[PDB]
């Protein structure tokens, strides 16, 4: 997150920390006690699978007080879609070995319902984008937990001013951008996975997730999100169907 | 000369001359270049949520109605949602 | 479907009417207008006109720039095609009215051009409210600077 400004502690309770070996790895939402939205992507050199680690109310990385909770993922689940190493269908589920608790540090980030998202939310002009990913192209990660404040575009209005570069990848159906061109604010590499959050009439829905961008607050650019009202229907039949046996799965989409 | 002469506009809204034009003052219940628009009418979804606080279904020949999410249940207003738990989704406590 | 082009603000003593074209075969359009960091609301939904009047959405706040877009939908039904109107800011921008109250209406009453522009408003050469042909002008303006000459009187 380049950009923004530290996110007052409990402000983004909806935010998650995903550990591989207890080494950072990507940003996740709670969308549910048992559940967490994060980007595909992030599993793409995934070795240790026994290992990930879901980390809510976290805020302050150095160190720990009394309200961070962590508990183990027991499954990722990816779109049958997705291609490792493309920002196409850049998703993932996850499903907790345990619930956690929900206090005034943890909560759930509402899933809205697909038609509610395509037709009143997508025209909510700012939302939120968070994480403790890094706070310049190539530069540090972030120990607090960070919070931008970012205009949506349409994809028409992306791709006009947007500056075409050899062989970047397209923007989708589902897939939006959001942001600025300024050079000034973006998402970067530590945020993968993390919510772009819309406050409609008191209550914070899920809309995007970060996702890709070419660098980060690139002159000419803007950040990429996964379109999350694409896969509402798929998380929802995920999150009611019975357990599958394999750690990471495809599931077929839609 | 006056454009009005020949009474454009609609739903008793008074007119004004202008050069090779006119204008119309409109009540404030109307809108349209001759105030033939009712405001009314448009109590459906894509017009600003049908005034739901979180979801809208339209219906065929009658009147949209509004739904809460998970969690939340709908008041007597009928475009209200409450929360039935203590943590809600996509609220935030210590706000609250 | 092919998307509206050449879109326009008509403006006159602050009623606007965005106009469009084509003439829609087998096609509607719905029209949305924002200010220029604000949500966008929605107007004119699957109408068959080259027309919105958004007179009650601009005037809420003449000193914002606005923005208007205007979507194409196959008529009986991922997003759908539009194209943008040019940047529209009110209180500059609006046509005045040959002279003999304004479009904006605080509170049931249309307020009058002094109400909106205060010492902005000069008359031809006077400040105040006085054959003869008055026009009348604002000083700051980079364009539309002054309304054509009243009807003559002597
Ligand atoms: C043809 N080649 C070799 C290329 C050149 C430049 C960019 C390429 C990208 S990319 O545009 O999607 N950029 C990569 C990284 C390269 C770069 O940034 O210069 C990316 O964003 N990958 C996904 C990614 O790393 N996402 C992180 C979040 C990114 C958020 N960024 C922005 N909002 N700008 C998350 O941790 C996973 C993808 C594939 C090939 C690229
Ligand atoms: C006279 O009335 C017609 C229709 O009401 C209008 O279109 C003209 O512009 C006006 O002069
Ligand atoms: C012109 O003003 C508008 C508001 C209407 O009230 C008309 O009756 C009047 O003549
Ligand atoms: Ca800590
Ligand atoms: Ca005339
Ligand atoms: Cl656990």
């Amino acid at each position: 997150i380049v950009g923004g400004k530290v996110c007052p502690k409990g402000e983004c309770p909806w935010q998650v920390l995903l550990l591989v070996n207890g080494a950072q790895l990507c940003g996740g939402t709670l969308i549910n006690t048992i559940w967490v939205v994060s980007a595909a992507h992030c599993f793409d050199k995934i070795k240790n699978w026994r290992n990930l680690i879901a980390v809510l109310g976290e805020h302050d990385l150095s160190e720990h007080d009394g309200d961070e909770q962590s508990r183990r993922v027991a499954q990722v689940i990816i779109p049958s879609t997705y291609v490792p190493g493309t920002t196409n269908h850049d998703i993932a589920l996850l499903r907790l070995h345990q619930p956690v608790v929900l206090t005034d540090h943890v909560v759930p980030l509402c899933l809205p319902e697909r038609t509610f998202s395509e037709r009143t939310l997508a025209f909510v002009r700012f939302s939120l984008v968070s994480g403790w990913g890094q706070l310049l192209d190539r530069g540090a990660t972030a120990l607090e937990l960070m919070v931008l404040n970012v205009p949506r575009l349409m994809t028409q209005d992306c791709l006009q001013q947007s500056r075409k570069v050899g062989d970047s990848p397209n923007i989708t159906e589902y897939m939006f951008c959001a942001g600025y061109s300024d050079g000034s604010k973006d998402s970067c590499k530590g945020d993968s996975g993390g919510p772009h959050a819309t406050h409609y009439r008191g209550t914070w829905y899920l809309t995007g997730i970060v996702s890709w961008g070419q660098g980060c607050a690139t002159v000419g650019h803007f950040g990429v999100y996964t379109r999350v009202s694409q896969y509402i229907e798929w998380l929802q039949k995920l999150m009611r169907s019975e357990p599958r046996p394999g750690v990471l799965l495809r599931a077929p989409f839609p | 000369g006056d454009q009005c002469a020949s009474s454009p506009c609609q739903n008793g809204g008074s007119c004004k001359d202008q050069l090779q034009s006119y204008i119309c003052f409109c009540l404030p219940a109307f809108e349209g270049r001759n105030c033939e628009t009712h405001k009314d009418d448009q109590l459906i979804c894509v017009n600003e949520n049908g005034g739901c606080e979180q979801y809208c279904s339209d219906h065929t020949g009658t009147k949209r109605s509004c739904r809460c999410h998970e969690g939340y249940s709908l008041l007597a207003d009928g475009v209200s949602c409450t929360p039935t738990v203590e943590y809600p989704c996509g609220k935030i406590p210590i706000l609250e | 479907t092919v998307a509206a082009y050449n879109l326009t603000w008509k403006s006159t003593n602050f009623k606007t009417i965005l106009e469009w074209e084509p003439k829609p075969v087998n096609q509607v359009y719905t029209v949305q207008i924002s200010t220029k960091s604000g949500d966008w609301k929605s107007k004119c939904f699957y109408t068959t006109d080259t027309e919105c009047d958004l007179t009650d959405e601009i005037v809420k706040d003449v000193k914002q720039t606005y923005l208007a877009r205007v979507f194409s939908y196959p008529a009986g039904n991922g997003e759908p095609l539009y194209e943008n109107s040019p940047e529209f800011t009110p209180y500059l921008e609006t046509n005045l009215g040959q002279p003999t109250r304004t479009l904006v209406r605080r509170n049931n009453t249309f307020l009058s051009l002094r109400d909106v522009f205060g010492k902005d408003l000069i008359y031809t050469k006077t400040n105040t409210n006085e054959c003869f042909s008055v026009q009348a002008v604002i000083p700051s303006r980079t364009v539309n600077r002054k309304s054509t000459d009243s009807p003559v009187e002597c």
